[PDB]
């Protein structure tokens, strides 16, 4: 037997009465409806792996300051409100609340995990440190 | 309450009582109308074989019900298993026929 | 008519398909997921993995 | 041949199941074998009145 993977890895007697199929019985609520409204709670939701490194090394994602990435970040999120129930302005909005949410930081690629920036990549900081250091033949 | 058991190796499929009791396909039955139409497909697959040639008989508490009329001449040989299970396949959790 | 399987009332049609949906059951006679069947309406619902690539009453 | 590994063969007093897995790894062992089922979940579905 095989089963597929799916990421990418390493490498004449009688005939009984009772039956019928005559549906007479319809949904009172629409099992289509119930079927299309339970698919899209049914996803889970995705991930950021913002500021986590990769195998190599460097954390990935963009380079924005954490504040204006939140910041924008909402502002995203509200542009994706306004798709569904399609309106030209959202009415749940996540930017522009009444309160003053300025201490509000996510996550971005303009961080390490040590603590430092990351205006150079961790791979390129390894390898310059690594070849600061060398020494050739007589 | 109630649930049915399946038979297995030659049993008789049993189904529970109000007294939690497990009854063989046979009998006197007293059942409320509303049961019935909740469940009027899966009960018409396990019951309809045994009311037609079998010996179960079942009281539906109703009410009030609206009626027809069909003659027959006793001269002649009748039945009505064709309209019977008409009914009781058109029973619906919405509606009865008459 | 299609003849039906008598533990959970599913309105089955040929005899391998009968002996393929009571091994569901466990009984042993001579693929996909959940397999919820109601008692007041003929709509059985299944469902499937999300990389198959029909979906025919499937979910 | 390493006598050491092959125990249960060349042991006379040994239970099949002894296993000297912290010193030496051994192979030749007695593993057990299975064959079972994994049924979909089903459930017939009836509404209460
Ligand atoms: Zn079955």
């Amino acid at each position: 037997k095989r089963i597929p993977r799916k990421t990418k890895g390493k490498s004449p007697a009688t005939a009984e009465p009772g039956t019928s199929n005559c549906e007479h019985y319809k949904a009172r609520p629409g099992i289509a409806s119930v079927q299309k409204a339970t698919e899209s709670a049914e996803l889970p939701m995705k991930n950021n792996d913002e500021g986590t490194p990769d195998k190599r090394g460097n954390t990935k994602g963009a380079l924005v300051n954490e504040h204006v990435e939140a910041r924008d970040e909402a502002d995203d999120a509200t542009k994706k409100q306004a798709k569904d129930t399609e309106k030209a302005k959202a009415q749940v909005t996540y930017s522009d609340t009444g309160i003053n949410n300025a201490n509000e930081l996510s996550r971005s690629g303009n961080v390490d995990n040590e603590g430092g920036s990351n205006q150079k990549p961790m791979s390129t900081r390894i390898a310059e440190a690594t070849s600061a250091i060398v020494s050739k033949h007589p | 309450d109630c649930r049915i058991s399946f038979g297995m190796n030659g049993a008789a499929p049993m189904i529970r009582d109000e007294t939690g009791m497990m009854v063989p396909f046979e009998g006197n039955w007293i059942f409320p109308l509303a049961l019935w139409q909740m469940n009027t497909r899966y009960f018409n697959q396990q019951f309809d074989a045994w009311i037609k040639t079998g010996e179960l008989r079942i009281r539906i508490e109703m009410g009030a019900y609206p009626y027809m009329l069909h003659y027959y001449d006793p001269r002649q040989y009748a039945n009505a298993w064709n309209l019977t299970s008409a009914w009781l396949e058109e029973i619906t959790p919405t509606s009865i026929p008459s | 008519h299609g003849y039906q399987c008598h533990v959970c009332s599913a309105v089955l049609f040929s005899p391998l398909d009968l002996d393929a949906h009571v091994a569901s059951h466990g009984l042993h006679g001579n693929r996909h997921i959940t397999e919820f069947i109601s008692s007041w309406q003929n709509h059985p619902i299944v469902q499937v993995s999300a990389d198959v690539e029909n979906r025919k009453t499937a979910q | 041949i390493p006598v050491e590994r092959y125990n249960i063969l060349t042991n006379p007093d040994a239970p099949p199941t002894q296993i000297q897995l912290p010193e030496v790894v051994d192979l030749y062992n007695v593993v057990t074998r299975y064959a079972y089922e994994t049924p979909p979940i089903t459930a017939v579905v009836m509404g209460v009145p």
